[PDB]
């Protein structure tokens, strides 16, 4: 029974750092969109600008 | 944005002063050519043979 507890025990923790490394890569490639999305947009306020 | 903005202005504003300049020229031209003499043209030669 102490080692089968353990078989779970190791699979929480490990998998807990798995997630929470898949978190942390879906935080990174949103932050790249989010900002892709706000530069994007500033260029044509910029061009609106202009274009006035 | 705002300093291609007055880089713009700058530009036409060269523009148009070329347009001006190169007609003011060629205005005078038309206006010397109808206008010079001979009483005026002995006093031009009298003028730059007293300091030639």
């Amino acid at each position: 029974d102490l080692d089968l507890a353990k078989a779970s025990a190791t699979d929480q923790l490990k998998k807990a750092k798995a997630e929470a490394q898949v978190i942390i890569e879906q935080a990174n490639k949103r932050r790249s969109q989010i900002l892709d999305e706000a530069k994007a947009e500033a260029e044509q306020e910029r061009t609106k600008i202009v274009a006035q | 944005a705002q300093a291609e903005i007055e880089a713009e202005r700058k530009r036409a504003r060269e523009e148009l002063r070329k347009q001006v300049a190169i007609l003011a020229v060629a205005g005078a031209e038309k206006i010397i050519e109808r206008s010079v003499d001979e009483a005026a043209n002995s006093d031009i030669v009298d003028k730059l043979v007293a300091e030639l």
